[PDB]
């Protein structure tokens, strides 16, 4: 009961007139009720799913970036029933990147919780986003490359899905750790983005690519030699005897440098020889019945209603309080419930 | 005998409740459940003065959330709150004060900062030194707190009394 | 924009300051946030008069959400706890206007500075905030009433702290603080179980502290009590200002207030001073001992130079309580203001010559004959003037006697500097002379309205001359009428300054349509119609469309051609501001001067429709409204004529009451709506 | 549909009106309510270094004659607004006096007396360079309304007196009117 009267308060509200100061609380409220209900929060799902996306579309930008951050936590508690509404939700998130730190952020965020939500079926939606992803690498006036370092963190969760786009996504990645203008940290995270790609994907195709930018860092920047070494390492270990070529290429920057990894001389040395492995508030409110006009009166019933909003013991009222006090209708409503 | 209101902002997963918690009550065991307006009463004395705190432990306020109009009308305090286990509070914090500065005007209000977690050294990544900066920095207190020891959350509600009281 | 506002601000710091705040007033109607909230807050530090004045200002102008009430809070409780007085009260009426916002942190707010301010009357600190605390308590108990009584069990159990400290100002306030909240218990215990405990609680502390520090606390607690317990008497001392539990110890606090009176008579001369204030309120309560030595206290004091002031008022109120027994010294009293008024706080005297005439009755007319050429030989007061309208009045036999001398009086400072020629013409239209001498009087009033180069007497003597030609059938008054008229629409049009050239149109009455009809008149009319000022326009528009029946061969094409200047005005202008005043002046002509539009009603009105109809009049809000309001006003005229277009209309106005997007003030719409259903 | 608050194209367009309003003379007419949105969105607000833009088109205004006849009312006051305002600077509002001159010549000002006479009258006190000009502007707004001029004489001749200011123009125009036979 108690979920869907609130349910049903706050949704009254969340269509535009009221909304124009009152939008955050009902969201932050919503957010609460499904982070509390567990996933019988799903029954809820295509009352409040059609109104909320219209309401981004709708709303200014003041508000937007938080409903971002907001929808992202649906989706997490939600997890895969979120996928009749996927469609909308990528045309959201087509129309709102653009190239700026501000919104970037935050709709990436939203990627990394749809992508752990739908798992497999991600795969679906993914090329509607890939012409943003390429465009967010090939350039970025972001503070230390760190937008597309919260984009490679985001890649590394694609795990299977990524499959079919590899040879699309792959490029711009290597670009990265190539280049010498780019600032250590991106660069780090690139090649770690490899690295965890190897464990979920194949590179068989993509030897050439990966191998020569590798050994072009090893020789160019000192400071990623045991980063690139790592990714290096794993890359071979999932190539296996399809690295017997590169050996000894890459063996003339690692004996050049003096290298030492255990991961790659046990591997090459493994590949040669060939074997891998509550009340007192609430008081206060009750008998303050010493009262003579209208004014009086209702001021009693006012600070009654929402004194028992505070109390209730049940999440789904106390989340509305908040909201209760700065529009009255919310605890005119639940007042019956509430009580 | 007087009456004071105290609240608790910060961002969220701090220990808010478990150190308003353990003042009024005394337990290491606490509420693990996200709070919204979690109220609460306590009886001390600073000084010979009676004084009746009402905690207000507030929702964990995040990096983009519209300051509330409750705490700009009300309130004879507030302990700013982050965790010493993470870069993501200090951040937080740092805006919640740009907020709630923009919120009152700038006038001489009683503030305080709060680094919660202590005993976890561990995982510590904020240095007592540049909360102490900071704190230094707005003109306001710092400390140190643990919601394991009763000891030290006494001392901060006694700071923040002591802090109005100027 | 901002700057030149702050430069106006930081002159406000420096009745420049008013003038200023008035301008804010405007600037924010015209409407940014924060440097307005910059520009506070630095006048705010250091000049505090200034920020007080300006927050003052903005609280109701702007339509004040809660990010105001958050601001303006806690800005004004850092003015009052430490502070230096005049701040303060202004502080504390700034907190009246701000805790009734209207915001719902009014329950939040009102709890918090009600028991802050208790807790300021539960220590003996800096008197200050004794000062400031009780300032508070009594501007919130006026403006928030039901908010301040839910907090009235610590408050009686906290002032009684608090008169009783060693202080001259906090006396008067922490008395007014109780005065409020008594007046809000007085309106609340008819309905509660039985009656309250604490009017005994009142008479009990100010009992236990009387029996000459705290002689004066005691006194004013008595002149509450009083107040209460008997609402007749109090109606008489404001009246004279213009110009039943107290009941079982009566006798008490009387003993207790004339032995303390004659006992510290040569002491203090505060005490003296609310005693003639209990006296005058008691002889009201319950009508001969007690009197005798109640008018030898009284009539003693008259003589000294302090209360004397007072004395005339306690005299005067005690002539009303007590009539009968008072005309025994009636040959004593009339010497003392026969004293008073040999010429060169003479006001006070007037007063009590009033009340002296009102109250006892028409059985002194022959004295007060002996006493009015005193009165006139005083000169033109302001109080004196008001007094002989009063007598005039209420002694009749003396209408006559009364403006004998006042007008040789007036004629004397008008035949014959310049402040007094002000009230002297105020004096000449606003109370009924009945000499056709008047006049002479207007015609010598051409002096001061041609000449005068200060603005005071034109814009005055404008308001005179339209009040005497009243008289506007013989061949004499009809020249003079006639003759005023011209000079005095001459300066309506002509005059440089926008307030005398609105005063003297706003006068010409429907008592004068006759002479505005001739041609002259008319043409200069005329002029107004396109004034430099939007409002003396609006003005003039509904001046000729009155005429427009009168003499119509002049007026009605004039008109025409000023509709076609109108609807062109709508149509074809890009401006918003000069559309709203359009088809504001549509209005007025429309409802004006019917005959004219009944013929157009076709166009006007689809000319109006489609402004409704266009999707870009929404950045100002202004256009719609006073459109809607013409149609209502044009559905008012046409009646049935107008029956075709109610359905298109009808769909227009209740998709605008539906979804208030196109937000015009509902009120209009509902207007309109309701107008189109009735014609 | 290429005309923007920006001195580049403002200049050009401007001068393309002075060509059609000699071109079609009479004719303009119709089609200056098209055009009468952008022209008082030009005076209501312009960023022209020492308001030229506003110049020009007062130059451009002093030429449309008879067909300025139905929208006098709306063209008038800002006119006006430039010669009392404070701010502005002297060359602008020196064209928009003699603008009213030229107007003067070709159209009816007896609906605009007191619209005109006071912001002159105004004009007169503020400011002392302007002094002849305005003068000059008066003196033909009196020439053309003739005796409608007898209610104003004294409010002005008030200033007249002030600061002590003497044309040949008006001081004959005046004592003819009082005397009444016009030339
Ligand atoms: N081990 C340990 N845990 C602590 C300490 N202080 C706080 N915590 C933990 O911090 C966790 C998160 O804090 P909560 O009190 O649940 O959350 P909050 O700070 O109230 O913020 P909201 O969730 O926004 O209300 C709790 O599970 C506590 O156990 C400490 O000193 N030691
Ligand atoms: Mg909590």
């Amino acid at each position: 009961f108690y979920p869907a009267v609130s349910m049903v308060a706050l949704m009254r509200i969340f269509r535009d007139q009221s909304l124009s100061h009152h939008h955050t609380m009902v969201v932050q409220a919503i957010t609460f009720i499904f982070k509390s209900l567990g996933l019988k929060c799903v029954q809820f799902l295509p009352q409040v799913m059609p109104t909320f996306l219209n309401v981004i579309r709708v709303c200014d930008g003041a508000i937007r970036e938080f409903l971002f951050q907001q929808l992202g936590m649906l989706v997490s508690f939600v997890k895969s029933h979120i996928r009749p509404y996927m469609d909308e939700i990528v045309t959201l998130m087509r129309e709102f990147w653009v190239m700026n730190t501000s919104i970037q952020s935050t709709i990436i965020l939203l990627i990394e919780q749809i992508v752990v939500a739908l798992g497999g079926e991600f795969k679906l939606y993914l090329p509607q986003l890939i012409p943003h992803m390429l465009r967010v690498f090939m350039h970025d006036n972001s503070p230390g490359r760190i937008v597309s370092i919260k984009l490679l963190a985001a890649i590394q969760l694609f795990g299977a899905n990524l499959d079919d786009y590899l040879h699309l996504l792959l490029p711009p990645i290597v670009k990265l750790f190539d280049a010498p203008e780019a600032p250590l940290p991106s660069r780090k995270a690139a090649l770690e983005t490899v690295d965890r790609l190897t464990e979920s994907l194949d590179f068989t195709d993509y030897a050439s690519r990966i191998i020569h930018p590798i050994v072009r860092t090893l020789d160019q920047s000192p400071e990623l030699r045991s980063t690139a070494m790592d990714t290096l390492s794993s890359l071979v270990f999932q190539l296996g005897k399809k690295y017997q070529i590169f050996i000894p290429m890459v063996n003339k920057v690692l004996v050049r440098h003096r290298i030492n990894h255990q991961r790659y001389d046990v591997l090459i040395c493994r590949i040669v020889k060939g074997y891998t492995l509550s009340t007192i508030n609430l008081q206060k409110a009750w008998g303050a019945a010493r009262r003579v006009s209208k004014d009086d009166w209702l001021e009693w019933l006012r600070r009654l209603s929402l004194e028992l909003l505070k109390d209730s013991s049940s999440p789904s009222l106390r989340s509305c309080w908040a909201l209760a006090q700065a529009y009255n209708p919310m605890a005119r409503d639940l007042f019956n419930a509430a009580f | 005998s007087k009456s004071r209101k105290i609240a608790i902002l910060g961002y969220r997963s701090v220990g808010k409740s478990s150190l308003t918690i353990q003042f009024v009550e005394g337990q290491f065991v606490d509420s693990y459940d996200p709070t919204i307006e979690n109220t609460f009463t306590k009886l001390i004395t600073v000084n010979g003065q009676e004084y009746h705190l009402q905690l207000v432990d507030t929702a964990g306020q995040d990096e983009y959330s519209i300051f509330p109009q409750t705490y700009s009308i009300d309130i004879n305090g507030y302990i700013l709150v982050y965790s010493v286990t993470s870069i993501k509070s200090f951040e937080v914090i740092k805006v919640i004060h740009g907020k709630l500065l923009d919120m009152v005007g700038k006038v001489q209000i009683p503030i305080m900062l709060v680094g919660n977690k202590k005993d976890l050294h561990m995982e510590r990544v904020i240095s007592y030194e540049e909360g102490k900066a900071l704190a230094e920095s707005w003109n306001a207190a710092f400390l140190e707190s643990s919601a394991k020891e009763n000891q030290t959350a006494v001392d901060v509600f006694r700071r923040i009394i002591l802090e109005a009281e100027k | 924009x901002x700057x030149x506002x702050x430069x106006x601000x930081x002159x406000x710091x420096x009745x420049x300051x008013x003038x200023x705040x008035x301008x804010x007033x405007x600037x924010x109607x015209x409407x940014x946030t924060r440097f307005y909230d910059q520009l506070n807050h630095h006048i705010f530090e250091l000049e505090r008069k200034g920020g007080i004045l300006a927050i003052a200002s903005l609280i109701g102008v702007e339509g004040g959400n809660a990010t105001r009430i958050g601001r303006f809070a806690n800005y004004l409780r850092n003015l009052l706890p430490s502070n230096d007085p005049v701040v303060m009260e202004m502080a504390s009426k700034a907190i009246g206007r701000l805790a009734m916002a209207g915001d719902t942190f009014t329950a939040e707010y009102v709890e918090f500075e009600v028991k802050r301010a208790l807790e300021w009357l539960g220590a003996d600190r800096n008197e200050g905030r004794r000062h400031a605390a009780v300032l508070v308590l009594r501007e919130l108990a006026i403006s928030v009433p039901t908010f301040f009584f839910q907090q009235v069990q610590p408050f009686f159990d906290n002032i009684f702290v608090a008169v009783w400290d060693p202080k001259q100002a906090i006396r008067e306030g922490a008395v007014a603080a109780l005065r409020a909240c008594l007046i809000l218990t007085t309106q609340r215990e008819p309905k509660e179980m039985q009656k309250p405990q604490w009017y005994r609680h009142t008479f009990e502390e100010a009992e236990k502290g009387f029996d000459d520090d705290r002689i004066h606390g005691a006194l004013l607690i008595l002149n509450e009590l009083v107040r209460i317990s008997s609402m007749e008497g109090e109606r008489l001392r404001e009246e004279m200002e213009e110009i039943x539990x107290x009941x079982x110890x009566x006798x008490x606090x009387x003993x207790x207030x004339x032995x303390x009176x004659x006992x510290x008579x040569x002491x203090x001369s505060l005490i003296q001073m609310t005693i003639l204030n209990l006296l005058p309120r008691l002889a009201a309560f319950r009508p001969t001992q007690y009197l005798q030595d109640t008018m030898n206290h009284v009539l003693s004091c008259v003589k000294k130079e302090k209360e004397r002031t007072a004395a005339f008022q306690a005299l005067g109120l005690l002539s009303v309580a007590v009539r009968s027994e008072f005309k025994v010294y009636l040959p004593r009293v009339l010497d003392i203001i026969r004293a008073a008024l040999p010429p060169k706080v003479d006001a006070t005297v007037f007063t009590c010559i009033s009340m002296l005439a009102r109250a006892m009755g028409p059985g002194i007319q022959q004295d007060i004959k002996e006493l009015l050429e005193p009165m006139l030989a005083v000169g033109l007061s302001p109080a004196l003037t008001a007094v002989l309208y009063d007598l005039s009045r209420q002694i009749p036999q003396l209408k006559k006697d009364i403006q004998d001398g006042l007008l040789k009086m007036l004629s004397l400072v008008l035949m014959x500097x310049v402040g007094s020629i002000t009230l002297a013409l105020r004096t000449l239209g606003s109370f009924e002379f009945e000499g056709h001498s008047l006049t002479q009087f207007v015609r010598h009033c051409a002096d001061h309205f041609l000449n005068s180069e200060h603005k005071e007497i034109r814009m005055e003597a404008a308001r005179t001359c339209s009040r005497l030609l009243t008289p506007s059938v013989s061949q004499t008054a009809v020249q003079v009428v006639a003759d005023v008229l011209s000079k005095l629409l001459v300066v309506g049009i002509t005059d440089p300054d926008p307030d005398i050239r609105y005063c003297v149109l706003a006068s010409l009455d429907e008592r004068f349509d006759a002479h505005l009809a001739q041609a002259e008149n008319l043409q200069a009319l005329f002029v107004a119609l396109n004034d430099q000022v939007f409002e003396i326009r609006e003005l003039a528009i509904c001046t000729v469309g009155r005429l427009s029946s009168m003499n119509p061969a002049f007026v009605m094409p004039f008109l025409r051609k000023m509709l076609i200047q109108i609807l062109t005005e709508l149509e074809h202008s890009g401006i918003g501001r000069i559309k709203e005043q359009s088809a504001r002046m549509l209005g007025h002509l429309v409802s004006n001067a019917p005959r004219l539009i009944r013929p157009y009603m076709e166009p006007i009105l689809k000319a109006l429709i489609l402004k409704l109809k266009d999707p870009d009049p929404d950045p100002n809000p202004g256009v719609i409204n006073n459109v809607l309001a013409t149609i209502g006003e044009l559905a008012q005229v046409s009646g049935l004529e107008m029956r075709k277009w109610v359905d298109e209309l009808f769909i227009i106005i209740m998709d605008m009451l539906q979804d208030s997007s196109l937000l015009a003030k509902r009120q209009v719409a509902l207007w309109t709506l309701g107008q189109l259903v009735a014609s």
